[PDB]
């Protein structure tokens, strides 16, 4: 089913005539334009006023990475690297051995931020909801070697950003 | 001399008063400029070599020049006219000292032109470059890089070859 | 006291261009849907300042290959002409009283494209160089047709000097009685002044930066002045001609308002416009010009000069 | 360049302003996906697919996904396939509004450029209410889709909907009829069919030379 | 002294100046000048801070480096960088001209554009949104707030 | 006299404003720096090699067509004589002869651009 | 908004009264007050000539009536 | 109608607490609308809300003039919001 866009023809009568050669003379489509950038000028603009007024999200957003814990405080991670082994841009770096108390935990887990892609399939992959991405969009650095975190630096992430991280999750985890 | 140094600039920029005024027509100093990278390289060297501990080292170049023509061979690759007068020792210092009055980087100062008219000291007794595995660069070979930008249009794309090597006075 | 009269018309005129410059760009935002500069000065009314002291503090650039003299005389006789060309506006006394004011201001305006014409050359660059040549084209299309539709004009004010379109309008508008001459004008004046949809010699999308690319810092800045002064003066001069205020010798201050009202309208009609169109092609710009423009405005020149003579409406002073 | 659309080096050979040749030269965007993907799985290489063509991004993704559906033997569920031709079609909404509001920013008319590009940030909206990302999203999958929608997705899809025609009505009143907009764009670029056959022209190249052909 | 309280208030006034007057050149490269277009769109109106573009290099004072930047195109973007008077700055958006990306350990690209010019700014995501490049942007406004080139000339 | 104060002050004022950008900011020129400008590549040829003008028709007629405006200018005095006949008859003669000149420029195809 | 666009073009209506203003002001304060003369012709300008002789103060705008007649 | 929109200005200025506080809020945030308070934070910020406005400008929050050791009296960033309230602000969920 197909449809012509330019396939019509103009009427030869002397009234439609005159009005082609008045519009032709006078300029009616252009004042017809103008009209139309008037009403524009005439309504409220679609402004935000940043940074005291933001742009709405959702809680699927995908920012700033972080590691959890449990309520106990112990941390969520087991060293599994399945998050490593699924990364697109092999941007996770984990070591681990036993703990003292005989326990599986990570001695290093190094996310490079100038390789992430942020696409969210390790916190897909993570089975017990130990890396996460958060809310958190405004992290911009003044040197390159700001943006290459290490475990320190993801636990401080999930301790600051836990209380949002947790009510994303609780509003979220029946979609998964 | 390089390509932000104050040396080969220096004598380029003397063209915007018109003449170049030169002490005893500059015929009474013998300059031995060093290139930069070899400079560089040679400081590396030292650092990399246990052998210079205590060492002295005098890094000076190939080739020993009269300041007449070293400057006529820097006006040459310049491309721009040049037009040397004598001017005596205290009219020069009194230039010299009326332009120390400026409070941003002065473009000449009194101890400026008491170094360029003073000739370069020989020291055989040191170590230099040659020492540290580095081949001295000649003036010839890299004098366009840092003199093309003192050219006018014209004379923009003159190759390398073009401008016929001065005159030193070696031994 | 006649160089207090240059500075109190000189510094005035610069700094309306400088409010020029944030009006257009507010004008352009909220016809787009947006705001434009409304955070530096409350109601961006500091951001011309800002955009002046920012330009004049960095660092102007000498190309290589450019022919320095010119490069640097070019934006000088840019600002001095556009400056110059306001001395004999009867506002409603002159400045400058001239016999032949609309010839001089004819003389200026066709001199004024050379400050283009040298600085794209001298630029020693391509786009440039178009830029250049596009100011050629637009200057030969629309010269010709400017001048006769001014003489066809001023068949009815009997006199070249701008004071007597004071008192040929005592009664009516010259609008109602050369409307066609005067839209032909409007099109010319936009053509004059490089200005959308006749922009050609920038080109922003098109030529980059046009004939003003190698340009950078004060030097620009004064290309930017001297073009929306420019602006400015076009329209206090279609003002004159066609909507001729009325004035009372004992109170000039009103006629001050009502021009200086109706310039700013032209004026804000100049950025209605080209915030609603595209651009021309340089050729059907001189096509237009040419063919449409040049035919009609030499039929209106035979119909006001035979009018007075069939009418015995012949204005005075021979 | 503002024209070049990107990263294209048109070297042109003109006389005067007449263009005599013109030699565009690519590959100043050239990544090399094709082996990156060699050393990825299929799953980690269906990111690359958004990033190909970052204007249709869910249209990538579901010609992947379609092709490795194909060599799997499955078949998605008739949810996840309402799922995609709906994004499907809000992805052409999208690349359609930067098509023409670029086109036109090129030709000298910027207004409907800001007009439309309002309409832009409702679909980002939706695509990131759905995925997560505002326009990189990796929805489409071979399986179907990773998430169902969220519970009130829906009515604001109909909401925009119900409100878009007047935009391109706006738009077409902006430029169909404007005398210099058809100057500028009639009789310009013309191509016959069977060189645009022959050619290898697809898409609207070859429906404006009138031949009836839609995938 | 009254010499330092007037190079403070002049350093002031020309960090002012060259913070609210920012034109970045038109500039882009990949998927992430869709998000700058997008920071100039109405929602956001980066016009509204002083932010215009320029086509000019000669008329622009930022670059926002917004794509992979390959080896191919690396001496064109030196070059432009080159051609921008004195000061300027450089703001790096996204994964891509951060550090490589997705195509880090590709034949054909430059690991992040820092190998080619200094950068001020450096803007995570890929890509990051308009809303995260206009918060880089005002974090570079306030850098060049906090400049002494007047106070430090005062020192000498 | 006051015409040439006029011009003599808006001069000194403009050259004022070019040393003041010249002189105040601080400079950094290098090679790259002060490179011709296309697009980020460096150019085949120069600048100052010869560009073909398809129009060099319409501007000699536009050097033609200038002088019929210095000899149509002086219409506002003329329309004082007392003899207005032949007044009005020379003034239609000359725009008729311009009209009919523009005319078979257009009809032999002198109006279009070479291609 | 589209009120706040009106601030900058009030501030443009302003600089652009300056110079008509200025123009009246200063042609009144260097002529006596009137309006100065216009001499588009050389008899205007021979009648300023005459009447600068008489004045006796060699300022053409100071006029003498019939108390000059006696 | 002119009138009311007049008044609605006088009520706006009014509601600022005077005109220092107006013209603080004015120079300060370039915004002089007047919203419901829906809380504070324990670092100064205030969260104002007017579902009056379209969706975008139905929320804001005016930063405190001091955190922890910096005067943010005219530097603020987006990253000065603690994370319960940067859920409610960005429109994440609709309690506060
Ligand atoms: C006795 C009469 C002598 C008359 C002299 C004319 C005045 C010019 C004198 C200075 C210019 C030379 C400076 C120079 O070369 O670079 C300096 C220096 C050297 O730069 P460089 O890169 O090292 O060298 C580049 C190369 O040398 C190559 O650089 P280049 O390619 O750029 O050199 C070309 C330049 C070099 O000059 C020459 O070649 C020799 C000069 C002779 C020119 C005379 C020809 C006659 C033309 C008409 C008459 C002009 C006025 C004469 C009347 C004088 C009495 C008032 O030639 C010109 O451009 C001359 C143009 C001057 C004419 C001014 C007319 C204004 C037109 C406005 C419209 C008019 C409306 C109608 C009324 O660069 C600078 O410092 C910056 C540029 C300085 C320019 C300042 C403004 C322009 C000149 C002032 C004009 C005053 C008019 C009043
Ligand atoms: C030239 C005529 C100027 C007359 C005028 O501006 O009336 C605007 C008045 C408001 O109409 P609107 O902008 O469509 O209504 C938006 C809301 O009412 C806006 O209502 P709102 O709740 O946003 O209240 C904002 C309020 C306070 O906002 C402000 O104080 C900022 C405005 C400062 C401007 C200086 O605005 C004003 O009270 C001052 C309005 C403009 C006076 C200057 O429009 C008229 O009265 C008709 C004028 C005829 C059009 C030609
Ligand atoms: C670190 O490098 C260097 C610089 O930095 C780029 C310099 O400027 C410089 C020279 C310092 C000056 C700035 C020289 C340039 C000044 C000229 C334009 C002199 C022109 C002055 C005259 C008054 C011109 C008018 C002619 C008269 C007859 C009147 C030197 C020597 C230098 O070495
Ligand atoms: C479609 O995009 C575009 C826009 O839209 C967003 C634009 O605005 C736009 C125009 C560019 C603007 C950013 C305006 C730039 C502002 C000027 C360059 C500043 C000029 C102001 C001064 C130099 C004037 C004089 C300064 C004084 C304060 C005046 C008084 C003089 C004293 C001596 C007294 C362009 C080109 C554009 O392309
Ligand atoms: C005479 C002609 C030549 C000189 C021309 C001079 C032009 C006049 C100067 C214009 C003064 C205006 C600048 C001050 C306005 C800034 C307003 C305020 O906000 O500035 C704050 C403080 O201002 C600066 O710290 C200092 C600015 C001025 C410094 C002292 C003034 C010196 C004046 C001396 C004049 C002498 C001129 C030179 C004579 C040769 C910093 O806040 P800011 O970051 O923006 O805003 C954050 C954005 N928010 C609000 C949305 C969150
Ligand atoms: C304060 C110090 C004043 C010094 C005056 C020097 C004048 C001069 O020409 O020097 C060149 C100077 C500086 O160049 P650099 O050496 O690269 O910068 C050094 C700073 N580091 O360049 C300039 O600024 C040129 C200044 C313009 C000259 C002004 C006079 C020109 C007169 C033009 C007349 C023609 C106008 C045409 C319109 C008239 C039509 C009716
Ligand atoms: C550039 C060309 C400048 C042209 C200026 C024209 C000025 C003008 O037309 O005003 C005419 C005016 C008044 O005449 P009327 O209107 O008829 O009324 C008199 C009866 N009351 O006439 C005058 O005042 C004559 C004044 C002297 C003539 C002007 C001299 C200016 C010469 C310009 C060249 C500049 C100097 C050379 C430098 C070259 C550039 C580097
Ligand atoms: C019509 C509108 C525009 C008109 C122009 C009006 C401008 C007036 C405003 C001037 C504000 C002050 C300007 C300050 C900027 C000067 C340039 C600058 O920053 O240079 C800094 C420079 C850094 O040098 P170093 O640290 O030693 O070297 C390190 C690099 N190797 O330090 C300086 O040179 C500062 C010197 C003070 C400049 C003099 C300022 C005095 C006021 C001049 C106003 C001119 C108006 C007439
Ligand atoms: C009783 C005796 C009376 C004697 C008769 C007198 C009556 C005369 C009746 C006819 C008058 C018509 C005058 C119109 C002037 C010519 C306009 C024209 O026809 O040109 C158009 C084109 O002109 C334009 O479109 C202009 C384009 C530029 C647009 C810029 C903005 C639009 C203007 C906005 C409004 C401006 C308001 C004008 C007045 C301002 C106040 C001074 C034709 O071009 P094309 O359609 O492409 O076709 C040509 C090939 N056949
Ligand atoms: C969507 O296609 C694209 C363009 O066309 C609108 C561009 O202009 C550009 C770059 C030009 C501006 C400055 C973003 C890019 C990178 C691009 O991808
Ligand atoms: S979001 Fe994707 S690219 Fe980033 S660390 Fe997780 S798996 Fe790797
Ligand atoms: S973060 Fe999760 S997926 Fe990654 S190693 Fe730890 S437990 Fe395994
Ligand atoms: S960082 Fe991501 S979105 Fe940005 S250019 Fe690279 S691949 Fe595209």
């Amino acid at each position: 089913t197909y449809k012509f866009v330019n396939m019509r023809e103009p009427s030869m009568d002397m009234k439609s005539v005159t009005d082609r050669a008045a519009q032709t003379l006078l300029w009616t489509e252009l004042v017809r334009g103008l009209g139309m950038t008037l009403s524009y000028l005439f309504r409220e603009p679609a402004t935000i006023n940043y940074p005291f007024e933001k742009g709405p999200l959702s809680p699927r957003f995908r920012g700033e990475h972080a590691l959890r814990r449990y309520p106990s405080g112990e941390e969520r991670c087991i060293a599994c690297k399945l998050c490593e082994a699924v990364c697109p841009a092999q941007a996770i770096t984990i070591e681990a051995e036993p703990r003292a108390d005989g326990s599986r935990r990570t001695t290093r887990y190094d996310i490079d931020m100038t390789k992430c892609i942020y696409c969210g399939f390790c916190q897909e992959a993570c089975p017990v909801d130990a890396i996460v991405e958060g809310p958190n969009f405004e992290f911009s650095t003044e040197t390159h070697e700001e943006l290459l975190y290490n475990k320190e630096k993801l636990l401080n992430n999930g301790d600051k950003w836990e209380a949002e991280i947790a009510a994303n999750i609780q509003a979220d985890y029946l979609y998964r | 001399f390089g390509r932000e140094d104050r040396f080969l600039n220096y004598f380029a920029s003397m063209r915007w008063f018109g003449g170049v005024p030169l002490i005893s027509l500059g015929k009474e100093t013998v300059k031995q400029p060093v290139y930069i990278v070899d400079v560089s390289k040679g400081i590396i060297n030292a650092i990399k070599d246990p052998d210079a501990k205590g060492k002295t080292f005098a890094f000076v170049g190939p080739n020993r020049y009269l300041l007449f023509d070293l400057v006529q061979y820097i006006f040459a690759v310049a491309y721009r006219p040049f037009l040397p007068y004598p001017l005596p020792h205290f009219a020069y210092r009194w230039v010299g000292r009326l332009f120390e009055v400026s409070p941003f980087e002065p473009w000449t100062t009194r101890d400026k032109v008491e170094r360029v008219h003073m000739s370069d000291m020989t020291l055989p007794h040191l170590p230099g470059l040659e020492d540290l595995g580095i081949q001295a660069t000649p003036l010839e070979l890299k004098a366009i890089e840092v003199l093309r930008r003192h050219r006018t249009y014209r004379w923009l794309t003159s190759e390398m070859e073009d401008v016929k090597p001065a005159k030193t006075v070696n031994i | 006291m006649f160089m207090i009269n240059i500075l109190s018309l000189i510094i005035p005129i610069l700094l309306a261009v400088a409010f020029l410059t944030l009006v257009e760009r507010k004008v352009l935002g909220y016809m787009q849907l947006r705001k434009g500069p409304n955070v530096v000065g409350p109601y961006g009314l500091l951001q011309p300042i800002a955009d002046a002291l920012k330009l004049f503090t960095k660092e102007p650039l000498r190309p290589a290959t450019s022919s320095i003299s010119m490069f640097i005389i070019a934006p000088i006789l840019a600002l001095s002409l556009a400056l110059t060309m306001w001395v004999p506006l009867p506002m409603p006394y002159p400045l400058i009283n001239m016999n032949l004011g609309v010839l001089f201001m004819l003389a200026m305006s066709s001199l004024a494209v050379y400050s283009i014409l040298w600085s794209g050359w001298a630029s020693n660059s391509k786009y440039a160089l178009i830029g250049a040549l596009r100011a050629v084209a637009q200057t030969i299309s629309y010269e010709v047709t400017l001048a006769i539709i001014l003489l066809s004009v001023l068949l009815m004010n009997g006199s070249y000097t701008l004071s007597t379109l004071i008192t040929t309008q005592e009664h009516i508008w010259m609008i109602f009685t050369s409307w066609p001459l005067a839209m032909m004008w409007f099109i010319s004046t936009l053509a004059e002044t490089n200005r959308a949809p006749f922009d050609l010699t920038e080109g922003e999308s098109e030529l980059v930066s046009g004939f003003n690319v190698e340009y950078a810092a004060g030097p620009f800045a004064m290309f930017f002045m001297a073009e929306y002064a420019n602006i400015i003066m076009m329209n206090a001069f279609t003002a004159i001609l066609f909507l001729g205020a009325s004035h009372d010798p004992h109170t000039p201050e009103l006629y001050t308002i009502n021009f200086v009202l109706k310039t700013l309208a032209l004026t804000i009609t100049f950025l209605w416009i080209r915030a609603s169109y595209p651009r021309f092609r340089y050729d059907q710009l001189m096509h237009l010009l040419w063919k449409s423009f040049l035919p009609l405005t030499l039929a209106l020149c035979m119909w006001h000069i035979s009018l007075p003579i069939m009418t015995a409406s012949i204005p005075p002073q021979s | 360049h503002p024209a070049a659309h990107g990263v294209l080096r048109l070297v042109m050979e003109l006389s005067g302003e007449m263009v005599r040749k013109c030699d565009p030269h690519i590959g100043l965007l050239h990544r090399g996906t094709e082996k990156l993907i060699e050393y990825k799985t299929y799953l980690q290489a269906l990111p690359y697919f958004d990033r190909l063509d970052y204007v249709s991004m869910m249209c990538n993704e579901q010609a992947y996904s379609l092709a490795v559906e194909k060599l799997l033997n499955i078949q998605p569920p008739p949810r996840a396939q309402w799922i995609r031709v709906l994004f499907g079609e809000i992805t052409r909404l999208l690349n359609h509004i930067m098509a023409v509001t670029t086109h036109a920013l090129d030709i000298g008319a910027m207004t409907p450029f800001f007009w439309m590009f309002e309409e832009r940030e409702k679909m980002f909206e939706f695509y990131e209410r759905v995925s997560g990302a505002r326009m990189h999203a990796a929805y489409i999958r071979p399986g179907g889709v990773h998430q169902d929608l969220p519970l009130g997705l829906l009515d604001d899809i109909y909401e925009f909907s119900k409100n878009f025609s007047f935009r391109i009505d706006e738009l077409e009143e902006m430029l169909t009829n404007n005398r210099i907009w058809r100057n500028r764009t009639v009789d310009i670029g013309v191509v016959t069919a069977e060189d645009a056959l022959n050619y290898g022209f697809s898409g609207v190249m070859l429906r404006g030379s009138g031949i009836q052909w839609d995938l | 002294s009254r010499g330092e309280y007037v190079v403070a208030k002049l350093d002031d006034l020309v960090n002012w100046a060259r913070r609210s007057s920012l034109w970045p050149m038109t500039f882009g490269l990949a998927c992430c000048a869709v998000e700058m277009m997008h920071m100039a769109a109405p929602r956001y109106d980066m016009d509204r801070f002083g932010v215009v573009f320029r086509a000019s290099p000669r008329q622009s004072d930022v670059m926002i480096v917004a794509g992979t930047l390959t080896n191919k195109m690396a001496p064109a973007l030196r070059k432009v960088y080159d051609q921008m008077p004195e000061p300027r700055y450089v703001v790096s958006m996204g994964s891509c001209a951060n550090g490589g990306g997705y195509y880090h350990y590709s034949y054909s690209v430059v690991r992040g554009c820092d190998r080619i010019v200094p950068v001020d700014i450096y803007v995570p995501g890929c890509p990051p949104t308009a809303e995260a490049l206009l918060y880089g942007i005002l974090q570079l406004q306030r850098k060049i707030k906090r400049e002494k080139r007047l106070r430090i000339w005062y020192r000498r | 006299m006051n015409i040439m104060l006029t011009l003599l002050t808006n001069v000194t004022l403009a050259s004022l404003l070019v040393l003041i950008a010249f002189w105040l900011p601080q400079l950094n020129a290098y090679s790259e720096k002060t490179s011709p400008y296309e697009c980020g590549f460096d150019p085949m040829g120069s600048a100052r090699l010869p560009f073909s003008m398809k129009f060099f028709l319409v501007a000699i007629t536009f050097l033609l067509f200038d002088l019929e405006i210095a000899l149509l200018l002086p219409l506002p005095w003329a329309s004082q004589t007392n003899n207005l006949k032949t007044m009005l008859t020379m003034a239609l003669f000359l725009l008729i002869l311009l009209a009919a000149s523009l005319a078979y420029e257009w009809t032999q195809k002198g109006l279009e651009w070479a291609e | 908004m589209w009120f706040e666009i009106l601030p900058g073009i009030a501030v443009m209506a302003a600089c652009l009264f300056i110079p008509g203003m200025a123009t009246a002001h200063i042609h009144k304060f260097t002529n006596g007050g009137k309006e100065k003369r216009v001499a588009h012709f050389s008899y205007q300008w021979n009648l300023m000539e005459r009447d600068r002789r008489i004045s006796g103060v060699n300022r053409y705008h100071v006029t003498k009536g019939l108390e000059n007649i006696d | 109608e002119l009138v009311q929109v007049l008044r609605r200005g006088l009520q706006q200025v009014s509601g600022h607490g005077g005109l220092r506080g107006y013209l603080r809020v004015l120079f300060r945030a370039n915004d002089v609308r007047v919203g419901t308070l829906v809380g504070e934070d324990k670092y100064g910020n205030k969260y104002y809300e007017d579902n009056k406005q379209f969706f975008g400008r139905h929320r804001w929050v005016i930063y405190t003039t001091e955190m922890n050791g910096r005067d943010t009296f005219w530097d603020v960033d987006g990253s000065m919001v603690p994370p319960e309230w940067h859920r409610w602000l960005h429109c994440m969920t609709d309690d506060p």
